[PDB]
RNA sequence: CCCGGCGAGGGGAGUGAAAAAGAACCUGAAACCGUGUACGUACAAGCAGUGGGAGCAUGCUUAGGCGUGUGACUGCGUACC
RNA sequence: UGUAACGGGGCUAAACCAUGCACCGAAGCUGCGGCAGCGACGCUUAUGCGUUGUUGGGUAGGGGAGCGUUCUGUAAGCCUGUGAAGGUGUACUGUGAGGUAUGCUGGAGGUAUCAGAAGUGCGAAUGCUGACAUAAGUAACGAUAAAGCGGGUGAAAAGCCC
């Protein structure tokens, strides 16, 4: 089994969330859950909630067992960006992009 | 029909010694650079380092014609604000006699990774003794 | 196109390609450079060329054996079932039944039949004589067409 | 064993048995060819030439195939002079299997 | 100010090579309870060095 | 009769981007940049079919000149020696014989020594 | 049902012929951004390709080699309009 | 700014004057294929060619012969849920525009042949619309009037309530 879980339209850019997701890759679920408790970032809480989903997701539906489970394929994709007007000096306007991410996690064994 | 090219792994490299005592710098340096490159070999390939290892002992005793002992200058920049340093052929032998053959060969070798690779092959020496007795480096003239 | 003549932004000053109208064909939602106008594509054909072409095509039917000349050709009552049934014996399907005396009974009975067409001897055409796989002409119609083409 | 011979305006150092691609010949798909244009024959004793060709040496070969080579594209392009040209080319060859170094 | 011509994926990557942040890999364990925490920091429940010193 | 040109343009761009496969950065990805690279590749290709014939001749000549000087004759005198003995063998083969069969090659240098 | 804040969002289960038809809903290209596999890449100078070319990885027929990806090193090479 | 007035190394011959055969050396010439333009040739024939010469760099520009696209006639025909168009790969093939066959995706249209008509082919126009990059996780987060601690609720509290 693989047993996916994913946050779609997660309010943070890829680049930032992808920085956390590089910590957890091919690591044991119990070790991976710990790191994000003591990774001083927002995207840690955002990525953890998907993993902690993926484990229950895996254990209830399909695979069972928490000991032998590794984060095989974690990846963050850039989602739809919301355009907003930011007015600048001298009359001109800039179109800022409130970015979103699609965070996927795969918890196999 | 796909002509032969010397495969590095199959290249059987040889060791040589040249006594440079009383030899003309350029005429030595040339014949060295021809060998180092591997031109003399019938399996010469321009993109492979086919040439032989050479030991050039008694570099300080190398001879030069005319007034080049004093007149021949070796310029180099320090890469600095106005740093151009010169050294005559005497002054060069007084400090670094290895540099004379080195520079005279390096100019005659090609310029690039393989050119630098075939320089490494050369082994210049000031004294008559060489510590590469292990390779049985045969005498060349 | 609907829209003002106004320049949206001025000639110089702003770092942007000089525009003169919202309606220009190189802009979106306005222009079409060489817009079509309703036009008449009909072209002149010389009487002698038209007659000559008819004489050319109508003579080639004789060589190919498409032209089936007949005596009296007419359905009994205005009914398709009978006309469809009588072409089985004649061994015909895609045809141009040319008739001098154009019967309403025969006409009405060939309106619904697709591969059959019933033109008058006067109203033969260049495309029709070529299009249909056979051409059934009445002896009166041949006599009329002979005189018409001349 | 190996011998040298001239064929398509050019020479081939060939051995007995192996296939050789050479320039097209006016020959059938599965007939045979005799090269009396032999330049050299090597063995224990080498038979080299002080004249054009050997003497009684004849290379007998059999025609294998009559296909065409890989498509070579030709791109001519004059920078800034509103000129460029395109032209493919497949060269005809004839594979021959050697069956007699005499 | 201002780039003459745009940098690549390659360079952008080359710059980002050092942006990768390090994990802790150094979790403590409280003597009595056996709960994981940061070194020299108190636990979630309220322990430090096997003695309760917090409500 | 309005003609959309999305199907055919794509097919034109995609053809060239297939030829650009292997190039660095935009030169593989971006038509506008690739198309130049693909043309240049063609120009260089056309050129280098000429230079391939040059380079190899030099490569052979260097091998023959190397193999000749082992036996004590220079290339310039060797080829004149072969010409004067009406030998028709080319550089390509002399270079191949020079590498492979030296005991054979030696006989050509003697054959040249006669003239 | 299950994770989550009786959220979002997911995993199921189910409906359908199909749910990468699940409402941000036919098809779903390209730019652009990723995750994994093969090779190359930390003494090397420039339109980044092109002719040569070792090795290595895979596909094959094998008891030769020939495709395919890669491209050490090397001759030539200053984009398009 | 740096040798910086042989391209460099370097040379008393690897300089110069003279002669003498060598060799290298271009897409030049010859060799062996392949294609095409014009002219003769025999008169084959209405043009294939035993041929047979010769030519074939090309901006402005002039003259030929084609590919492809959407639509109309051939077509109430033909190909298509035993899988169309489109998307995406692979393999052949033509001198080129291209063409053919097929894997996966797609889930319903497509269209031979020879004609006809064009909104008929885009890389550039500081082109026009939409999408996405770069700089960059950079500057900045808008008055230098100032915060501190306790409890509360809450998944979570520097900012909310007391
Ligand atoms: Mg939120
Ligand atoms: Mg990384
Ligand atoms: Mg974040
Ligand atoms: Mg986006
Ligand atoms: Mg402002
Ligand atoms: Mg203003
Ligand atoms: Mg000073
Ligand atoms: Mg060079
Ligand atoms: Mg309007
Ligand atoms: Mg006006
Ligand atoms: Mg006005
Ligand atoms: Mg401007
Ligand atoms: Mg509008
Ligand atoms: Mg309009
Ligand atoms: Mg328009
Ligand atoms: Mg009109
Ligand atoms: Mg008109
Ligand atoms: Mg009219
Ligand atoms: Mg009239
Ligand atoms: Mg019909
Ligand atoms: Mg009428
Ligand atoms: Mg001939
Ligand atoms: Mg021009
Ligand atoms: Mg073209
Ligand atoms: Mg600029
Ligand atoms: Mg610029
Ligand atoms: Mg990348
Ligand atoms: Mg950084
Ligand atoms: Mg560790
Ligand atoms: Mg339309
Ligand atoms: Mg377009
Ligand atoms: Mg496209
Ligand atoms: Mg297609
Ligand atoms: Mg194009
Ligand atoms: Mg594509
Ligand atoms: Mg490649
Ligand atoms: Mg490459
Ligand atoms: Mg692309
Ligand atoms: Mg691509
Ligand atoms: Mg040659
Ligand atoms: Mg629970
Ligand atoms: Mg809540
Ligand atoms: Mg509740
Ligand atoms: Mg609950
Ligand atoms: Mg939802
Ligand atoms: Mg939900
Ligand atoms: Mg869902
Ligand atoms: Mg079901
Ligand atoms: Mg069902
Ligand atoms: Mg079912
Ligand atoms: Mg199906
Ligand atoms: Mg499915
Ligand atoms: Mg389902
Ligand atoms: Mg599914
Ligand atoms: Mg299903
Ligand atoms: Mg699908
Ligand atoms: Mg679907
Ligand atoms: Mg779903
Ligand atoms: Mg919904
Ligand atoms: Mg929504
Ligand atoms: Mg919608
Ligand atoms: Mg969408
Ligand atoms: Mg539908
Ligand atoms: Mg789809
Ligand atoms: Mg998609
Ligand atoms: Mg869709
Ligand atoms: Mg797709
Ligand atoms: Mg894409
Ligand atoms: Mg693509
Ligand atoms: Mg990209
Ligand atoms: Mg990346
Ligand atoms: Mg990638
Ligand atoms: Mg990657
Ligand atoms: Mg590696
Ligand atoms: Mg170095
Ligand atoms: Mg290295
Ligand atoms: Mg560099
Ligand atoms: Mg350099
Ligand atoms: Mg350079
Ligand atoms: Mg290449
Ligand atoms: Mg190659
Ligand atoms: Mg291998
Ligand atoms: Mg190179
Ligand atoms: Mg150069
Ligand atoms: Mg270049
Ligand atoms: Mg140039
Ligand atoms: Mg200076
Ligand atoms: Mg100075
Ligand atoms: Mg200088
Ligand atoms: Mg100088
Ligand atoms: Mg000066
Ligand atoms: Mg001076
Ligand atoms: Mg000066
Ligand atoms: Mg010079
Ligand atoms: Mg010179
Ligand atoms: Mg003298
Ligand atoms: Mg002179
Ligand atoms: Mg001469
Ligand atoms: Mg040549
Ligand atoms: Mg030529
Ligand atoms: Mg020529
Ligand atoms: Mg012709
Ligand atoms: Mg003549
Ligand atoms: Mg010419
Ligand atoms: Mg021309
Ligand atoms: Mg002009
Ligand atoms: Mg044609
Ligand atoms: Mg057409
Ligand atoms: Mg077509
Ligand atoms: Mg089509
Ligand atoms: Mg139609
Ligand atoms: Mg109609
Ligand atoms: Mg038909
Ligand atoms: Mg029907
Ligand atoms: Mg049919
Ligand atoms: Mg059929
Ligand atoms: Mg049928
Ligand atoms: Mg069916
Ligand atoms: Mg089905
Ligand atoms: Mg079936
Ligand atoms: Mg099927
Ligand atoms: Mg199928
Ligand atoms: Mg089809
Ligand atoms: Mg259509
Ligand atoms: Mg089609
Ligand atoms: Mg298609
Ligand atoms: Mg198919
Ligand atoms: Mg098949
Ligand atoms: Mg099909
Ligand atoms: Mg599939
Ligand atoms: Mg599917
Ligand atoms: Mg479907
Ligand atoms: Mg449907
Ligand atoms: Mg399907
Ligand atoms: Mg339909
Ligand atoms: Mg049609
Ligand atoms: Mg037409
Ligand atoms: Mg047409
Ligand atoms: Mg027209
Ligand atoms: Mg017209
Ligand atoms: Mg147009
Ligand atoms: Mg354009
Ligand atoms: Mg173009
Ligand atoms: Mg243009
Ligand atoms: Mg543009
Ligand atoms: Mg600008
Ligand atoms: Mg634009
Ligand atoms: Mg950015
Ligand atoms: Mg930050
Ligand atoms: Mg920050
Ligand atoms: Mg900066
Ligand atoms: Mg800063
Ligand atoms: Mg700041
Ligand atoms: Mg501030
Ligand atoms: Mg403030
Ligand atoms: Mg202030
Ligand atoms: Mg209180
Ligand atoms: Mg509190
Ligand atoms: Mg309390
Ligand atoms: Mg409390
Ligand atoms: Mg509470
Ligand atoms: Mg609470
Ligand atoms: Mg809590
Ligand atoms: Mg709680
Ligand atoms: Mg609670
Ligand atoms: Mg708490
Ligand atoms: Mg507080
Ligand atoms: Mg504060
Ligand atoms: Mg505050
Ligand atoms: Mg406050
Ligand atoms: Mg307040
Ligand atoms: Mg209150
Ligand atoms: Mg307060």
């Amino acid at each position: 089994m693989e047993t996916i879980a994913k946050h779609r339209h997660a309010r943070s850019s890829a680049q930032k969330v992808r920085l956390v997701a590089d910590l957890i890759r091919g690591k044991k679920v119990s070790q991976a859950l710990d790191i994000l408790t003591y990774t001083n970032k927002k995207a840690a809480v955002l990525v953890k909630k998907v993993l902690e989903s993926a484990i229950a997701n895996a254990e209830h539906n399909d695979g069972a067992d928490i000991d032998d489970l590794k984060v095989t394929k974690i990846f963050v994709d850039e989602g739809p960006s919301m355009k907003r007007i930011m007015p600048r000096a001298k009359g001109r306007a800039d179109r800022i992009l409130k970015r979103t991410s699609h965070i996927t996690v795969v918890v196999s064994d | 029909m796909k002509t032969f090219t010397a495969k590095p792994e199959t290249v059987k490299r040889d060791w040589y010694v040249v006594d440079a005592t009383g030899k003309t710098l350029g005429r030595l340096a040339t014949e060295l650079a021809r060998r180092l490159r591997g031109k003399h070999k019938a399996e010469y390939t321009p993109h492979v380092d086919t040439g032989d290892y050479i030991i050039v002992l008694n570099a300080d005793k190398v001879a030069v014609t005319g007034n080049k002992r004093t007149d021949k200058v070796y310029y180099h920049h320090t890469g600095h604000i106005g740093g151009i340093k010169q050294a005559t052929f005497e002054e060069m032998i007084a400090r670094r006699p290895e540099r004379v053959i080195e520079i005279a060969v390096k100019g005659m070798l090609p310029k690039g990774p393989l050119g630098r690779a075939m320089f490494r092959k050369l082994k210049v020496y000031a004294g008559n003794e060489h510590n590469h007795a292990a390779q049985q480096p045969q005498v060349l003239d | 196109v609907t829209g003002s003549g106004k320049k949206p932004w001025r000639q110089k000053g702003t770092g942007r390609a000089r525009s003169g109208s919202i309606k220009s064909p190189i802009w979106r939602s306005g222009g079409v450079t060489f817009a079509a106008r309703p036009q008449d594509h009909s072209q002149k054909v010389n009487k002698k060329m038209y007659r000559g072409a008819l004489k050319s095509i109508l003579s080639e039917l004789v060589r190919q054996d498409r032209l089936i000349v007949v005596e009296k050709f007419s359905v009994e009552a205005p009914k398709t079932k009978l006309l469809a049934q009588k072409l089985k014996d004649m061994a015909l399907e895609d045809v141009l039944i040319i008739t001098g005396e154009l019967d309403e009974n025969l006409f009405l009975a060939a309106r619904n039949l697709h591969k059959v067409d019933v033109r008058d001897a006067t109203g033969i055409d260049p495309v029709s004589l070529i299009a249909f796989d056979k051409v059934v002409m009445t002896a009166d119609a041949v006599k009329q067409v002979e005189e018409m083409l001349a | 064993m190996y011998a040298v011979f001239q064929s398509g305006g050019k020479q081939h150092r060939v051995s007995e048995g192996q296939t050789v691609r050479l320039e097209k010949l006016d020959i059938a798909t599965g007939e045979t060819v005799e090269f009396a244009e032999v330049l050299m024959i090597a063995n224990g004793e080498e038979v080299k030439i002080g004249v054009p060709f050997v003497d009684g040496g004849v290379i007998k070969a059999e025609v294998v195939a009559h296909g065409r080579g890989e498509k070579v594209k030709i791109v001519k392009f004059r920078r800034r002079k509103h000129y460029r040209k395109q032209q493919g080319h497949r060269q005809w060859f004839t594979d021959v299997k050697i069956t007699g170094i005499s | 100010a201002v780039q003459q011509n745009k940098p690549t994926r390659s360079k952008r990557g080359m710059r980002r090579s050092h942006d990768a942040l390090t994990a802790v890999t150094s979790l403590s364990v409280d003597k009595t309870s056996g709960e994981k925490h940061l070194r020299h920091h108190i636990t979630a429940d309220g322990y430090y060095r096997g003695r309760k010193v917090i409500a | 009769a309005r003609v959309k040109r999305g199907v055919i343009a794509r097919a034109r761009h995609k053809k060239i981007l297939k030829q650009a496969k292997g190039y660095y950065g935009a030169r593989s990805r971006v038509y506008r940049v690739a198309f130049q690279a693909v043309i240049k590749a063609g120009q260089y290709a056309y050129r280098d079919r000429r230079q391939r014939k040059r380079q190899f001749r030099q490569l052979w000549i260097a091998r023959i000149n190397a193999a000749a000087r082992q036996n004590g004759i220079s290339y310039s005198k060797f080829i004149n020696g072969l010409k004067k003995a009406s030998v028709e063998i080319d550089r390509k083969i002399l270079a191949d014989i020079a590498v492979f069969d030296k005991v054979a090659f030696t006989a050509l240098v003697e054959k040249a020594k006669a003239a």
